[PDB]
């Protein structure tokens, strides 16, 4: 059996740490929902 | 529990309890990503939340009602990810996300690395709202995870 248990609020923080970058990239996406790239 | 927030998806079933995923709740609605509960029903509390909307495609899944979530990224803005790791606290994590271009348009992508079990944290912009769920994308080249800003409707 799975169960849920909150675990914060959904709010935007002012000074949180930004890092990731910004990628651009050609996917496909299959019919079970799987991500796949094309070049 | 009903009330509007970010949960966490715990299982009892293998070792001990195990966190699978992350879900929002809005509107009396849970939202999480497919692969995460399979269809299954969910636990909270002495209550018991019933599948109500999933598809395999989007990898997503809605409990109690409906798709809640209408928010989209702008496309500009930086947006904040609300990971909640298993066994650790939430922290809101801010970056700029990539894009997933497909034959069916552009999709934003999060180019954040986090444990399995954080697969449903929501993706916020400056108001507030949730604009999408962590946890399907891809790995490129160089090892680095991207996963898609994916919304439902």
């Amino acid at each position: 059996d799975m169960y849920i248990e909150r675990a914060g609020d959904i709010t935007w923080e002012k000074d949180a740490e930004v890092t990731g970058n910004s990628p651009r990239l050609d996917v496909a996406l299959d019919e079970s929902g799987d991500f796949s790239l094309v070049e | 529990e009903t009330t509007d927030g970010v949960y966490r998806v715990m299982t009892r079933r293998l070792l001990g309890s195990t966190q699978v995923g992350v879900g929002v709740m809005q509107e009396g609605v849970f939202h999480t990503m497919w692969h995460v509960t399979k269809g299954a029903a969910l636990r909270s509390g002495e209550g018991r939340l019933d599948p109500y909307w999933g598809d395999v495609k989007q990898d997503l899944v809605s409990y109690c009602g409906p798709w809640k979530l209408d928010a989209a990224w702008d496309g500009l803005s930086e947006v904040q990810l609300l990971a909640v790791p298993p066994g650790e606290r939430a922290k809101n994590i801010q970056t700029l996300p990539g894009i997933f271009k497909t034959k069916d348009g552009d999709i934003g992508a999060v180019a954040l690395d986090y444990p399995a079990g954080t697969s449903g944290s929501p993706i916020l912009d400056k108001c507030g709202r949730v604009i999408g769920l962590y946890g399907n994308g891809v790995v490129i080249k160089n090892g680095s995870y991207v996963s898609a800003i994916t919304q439902g409707k």
